[PDB]
């Protein structure tokens, strides 16, 4: 380092550029090597080697490559540079501007210039790892910010989750700061963006911090934010307040996480640190103002809507975070269960999970790629914890208002959407209410046994509805009360109405629901042989169709063997007479060989069971036999 | 209503 100043022969305009990679390389390896015992502090001219970086970095003469090493510097010359950051400043900014496009997926991956965009994305990031900058994090942020999920995030999630693990505690509560400040500061920016800032790398980076270290984010923070949300709500004349209330949204998603991953002892105790909410001086004795914002929390919690409002999804979205915000704060403070309802599911004829879901999306179910699918919907995690942790802090008041919501809004008074979002929150929610089972079967099936749910066919949501039925049945069986015959009859119609499909094994897996379906609780359920038989009186040679009739017959017989022409709409001679007539068809094997199978198990029945109709079926049966016998040996 | 959040 010392003779350094002979290098101006390289870096040199007229220097080769791959002698201008080498020198950069050198200079990697020395401050590897270094510790930056000397030269990064005091000790040497640094205005010469940090005016030779700025111009270096300045350069346009030179390829993206060669800035891409030279963003190798500032895991240096980024560590007590008191002052002289503004120069970085300007020439970070003139670079990032110049080569980093702000909506990057007109570029395919394989794209050169994609891969030097990424190769600089990465490098910078590797920079902000040695380098625990404040300013290059801050650098970073707003290159992340400009629009959601389109530089590959998943990378910029995990180094930002690795910068907060380790550090100074001081040096993470600078960097918090940092990255406080761009969301607060009044300068008029995209509200997207905004958001995004403490979505996308706040919100994380406060996840990960070291223990300890959150308190005094929370301290430094908790005043103005709590000011912020106390009111100024009022004003709308403006579209402008869209910022406003993306203010008010991250104030939310920061809390609500600080109340989270913090101690009780630390959140409210008989000492109370966080005693800012008011002056603090006099009030040291007991914690009971920190709720205070719970108090807050109520009024966007219930807020009545508009009738013709303009920012309805983000108001929609911004109560939603209110109420993880609650769910939070109900989870960490209050230990009684009465408590956990203290205002979490109280509602008002004004009331709340009314607000907190969309009735506008379409919202299909679906069988594709690669749980998570659309329970990505918002609050529903912070809901599951909730039922979760309060089973395991032993309620059926809590469930009784829900379902007052389910099904006392049995009524379309509430849209179906939200029937399918309390339904969804009972599926993932299965295992926590296993007993609390028998009253709210009806429910449940009611919901399926609309004829509106979601779209049209076997739905996922159905098969989870199904699901939570059969896995119930076993110790519940709630099978044959008013409600439960008319509701399953519905049920086993609609079932066996749509059991075909066009996909090789979904159509094996709605028979296997169908088969669980009957066999698991066979009680007072009508089997509609009407159905069945228009299921499989196909005369079309060389048709499909009569298979699915077959194969369904086959459930209802395999399951306990019932009777097969209780005065179903059809006469039985013809009824079994087309039901043989099927193995003629000998062109698919599925179809005849099927046909057969399920005619030789409808023999044993009647056989056993010793009916009447087994003279005239067997006569039947001999009768097609035959007509294949001389004819057609093989089949 | 407050008292539910008090107590």
């Amino acid at each position: 380092l010392q003779h350094w100043k002979k290098c101006d022969s390289w870096w040199a305009k007229d220097s080769p550029l791959e002698t201008k990679m080498a020198v950069l390389a050198l200079l990697a390896k020395i401050l590897q090597i270094d510790s930056s015992v000397s030269f990064n502090t005091s000790h040497g001219s640094f205005p010469e080697v940090f005016t030779t970086y700025i111009s270096l970095l300045a350069d346009t003469k030179l390829d993206l490559h060669l800035k891409g090493q030279a963003v190798t510097l500032l895991p240096f010359f980024t560590s007590l540079t008191g002052g002289s950051l503004e120069e970085l400043r300007r020439v970070l900014e003139q670079l990032i501007v110049a080569h980093f496009p702000m909506q990057s997926r007109e570029f395919p991956p394989g794209t050169p210039r994609f891969n030097n965009y990424v190769d600089c994305m990465k490098k910078f990031l590797d920079a902000l790892e040695l380098s625990q900058s404040p300013m290059l994090l801050e650098l970073m942020t707003e290159v992340l910010c400009r629009e959601q999920q389109h530089v590959m995030e998943e990378l910029f999630q995990s180094s930002f989750r690795r910068i907060a693990r380790r550090g100074s505690c001081v040096t993470q509560v600078g960097l918090l700061e940092s990255v406080y400040e761009m969301f607060r500061k009044d300068d008029p920016r995209l509200s997207f963006t905004r958001q995004s800032f403490v979505d996308r790398s706040l919100l994380t980076l406060l996840w990960h911090c070291s223990l300890d270290a959150l308190r005094e984010f929370f301290s430094t923070i908790v005043v103005d934010a709590i000011d912020v949300l106390k009111s100024r709500f009022t004003k709308l004349n403006e579209s402008t307040f869209d910022t406003q209330i993306t203010k008010k949204m991250g104030y939310y998603k920061i809390l609500d996480v600080m109340y989270s991953r913090l101690p009780k002892d630390d959140v409210h105790a008989k000492e109370s640190k966080i005693n800012q909410v008011f002056h603090g001086s006099c009030i040291t004795e007991g914690n009971e103002l920190t709720k205070t914002l719970i108090k807050l929390c109520y009024d966007a919690f219930t807020e009545n809507m508009a009738g013709e409002n303009q920012l309805l999804e983000r108001r929609r979205l911004y109560h939603c975070a209110a109420y993880n915000c609650a769910i939070s704060v109900i989870c960490c403070v209050f230990n009684e269960l009465k408590f956990y309802q203290g205002f979490l599911f109280s509602e008002k004829p004004e009331k709340n999970l009314l607000i907190f879901e969309n009735l506008i999306d379409l919202k299909r179910r679906y069988n594709f790629p690669v749980m998570d699918e659309l329970n990505r919907h918002e609050c529903m995690a912070p809901l599951t914890a909730l039922v979760k942790h309060m089973h395991r802090s032993l309620p059926r008041d809590l469930p009784s208002w829900m379902k007052f919501l389910h099904g006392k809004l049995g009524n379309p008074i509430v849209p179906l959407n939200i029937r399918l979002f309390l339904a969804k929150l009972v599926i993932n929610t299965e295992e926590v209410f296993r007993p609390y089972a028998k009253h709210w079967l009806s429910p449940l099936l009611q919901l399926a046994a609309s004829e509106n749910n979601g779209g049209e066919g076997i739905h996922y949501m159905v098969v989870e509805i199904v699901a939570t039925i059969l896995s119930w049945t076993g110790l519940a069986t709630p099978t044959g009360v008013p409600k439960d015959e008319v509701l399953a009859n519905r049920l086993l119609n609609f079932l066996m109405k749509h059991v075909f499909h066009p996909k090789r094994a979904v159509f094996r897996h709605n028979l296997e629901i169908i088969k669980t379906l009957v066999e698991c609780w066979k009680d007072c359920l009508s089997i509609p042989y009407r159905l069945i038989f228009e299921k499989f009186s196909g005369k079309d040679p060389n048709s499909k169709d009569n298979s699915v009739g077959i194969q369904l017959l086959g459930i209802v017989m395999a399951n306990d063997l019932p009777p097969y022409d209780p005065q179903c709409g059809i006469q039985s001679s013809e009824y079994f007479q087309a039901l043989v007539n099927n193995m003629s068809f000998v062109r698919y094997k599925e179809v005849y060989a099927a046909a057969a199978e399920v005619l030789g198990l409808i023999l044993r029945y009647v056989m056993e069971r010793k009916n009447i109709l087994e003279e005239s079926l067997c006569e039947l049966v001999a009768k097609q036999l035959k007509q294949h016998q001389n004819t057609m040996e093989d089949k | 209503v407050d008292d539910l959040l008090d107590m």
